[PDB]
Order: C-alpha cells, then sequence, then structure tokens
C-alpha cells in the first residue's frame, strides 16, 4: 500500500538524517504504530525530561496527518489530559511534505514556544500567562517523572 | 501499561535521543 512505502522512507530518513534530541521507529512488527522520545531542548523549563510518545498512522497517510499522543505525563498549554497534542501541522495545516522527523521535531519547538490562544490545558495556559514562577515548578515535577516512567 | 511492555523498546529511543545533547 502507498502508507506503507511511505513510512518506510521515513524509516530510512531518520537513519541517514538523524534529528538531534529526538527519535522514533515501529512498534514491534506493525509499521502502522510508532513510538518516539522528545527530550525537553535545553534552556527551556523542559530541559533534561525524557518524553515517551506514541504515533499512529492510517492507510491514507500522507495525505492525513497521524495522530499523536504523549505517554509521559505532560503540562503544556497545547496539550490535552490524554496526550494529545493542539499543533497546526497535525491538524488544519497538515501537508503531504512532513514525516516522522519533521513531526517530531515540530512537538520539539512547541514545549519552548506555546500558543497562547490554543488552551487544551487551561491551567497550564494561566500559569504560563501569569505565574511563571509556577509554571516552571509544575512543569519540573513531570520532567522528573519522565525517568522511571517504563 | 503500553511503556512497560515496550521498556527495552523505548530505552533504545532513549538512547538515540540523548545523542550530542
Ligand atoms: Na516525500
Amino acid at each position: 500500500t502507498p502508507a506503507r512505502r511511505r513510512l518506510m522512507r521515513d524509516f530510512k530518513r531518520l537513519q541517514e538524517d538523524p534529528p538531534v534530541g529526538v527519535s522514533g521507529a515501529p512498534s514491534e512488527n506493525n509499521i502502522m504504530q510508532w513510538n518516539a522520545v522528545i527530550f525537553g531542548p535545553e534552556g527551556t523549563p523542559f530541559e533534561d525530561g525524557t518524553f515517551k510518545l506514541v504515533i499512529e498512522f492510517s492507510e491514507e497517510y500522507p495525505n492525513k496527518p497521524p495522530t499523536v499522543r504523549f505517554l509521559s505525563k505532560m503540562f503544556h498549554p497545547n496539550v490535552y489530559a490524554d496526550g494529545s497534542i493542539c499543533l497546526d501541522i497535525l491538524q488544519n495545516r497538515w501537508s503531504p511534505t512532513y514525516d516522522v522527523s519533521s513531526i517530531l521535531t515540530s512537538i520539539q519547538s512547541l514545549l519552548d514556544e506555546p500558543n497562547p490562544n490554543s488552551p487544551a490545558n487551561s491551567q497550564a495556559a494561566q500559569l504560563y500567562q501569569e505565574n511563571k514562577r509556577e509554571y516552571e515548578k509544575r512543569v519540573s515535577a513531570i520532567v522528573e517523572q519522565s525517568w522511571n516512567d517504563s | 501499561k503500553y511503556r512497560k511492555k515496550h521498556k527495552s523498546e523505548f530505552q533504545l529511543l532513549v538512547d538515540q535521543a540523548r545523542k550530542g545533547y
């Protein structure tokens, strides 16, 4: 199928041009479900976090974006309670030129650049705007938790 | 549940993501 042919190319690109601070691979023997890891970027409240995600593709990929969820506990204005991510390029701004590598690096960039007008987590959105001191403390807890996560 | 069952797989991914950090 076209989706499976595309996903083998996504995987090869990750090996040839490895992105810094992120990684992804198929789970077990299923090409349509991937595991992924994103490191919290240095110089941010998320620094040193080792966050685990799952990516689910459909047979309509790359014409349809995959669904991406954090499995690790998260505290971020654009991340829902169930780990789902409000990021424009994973919804209405999706393009077939994006792949696993670019999706992961886009999510990585979102961690230190939250969108205030999309409050998926209303408390994280409020603290980020009002009390940035308390925002970093709440993010610190989930950084620690991401280390003994499996 | 999921993270625990795929412990080995996630640790390989953590090691790959750590490089150059
Ligand atoms: Na392409």
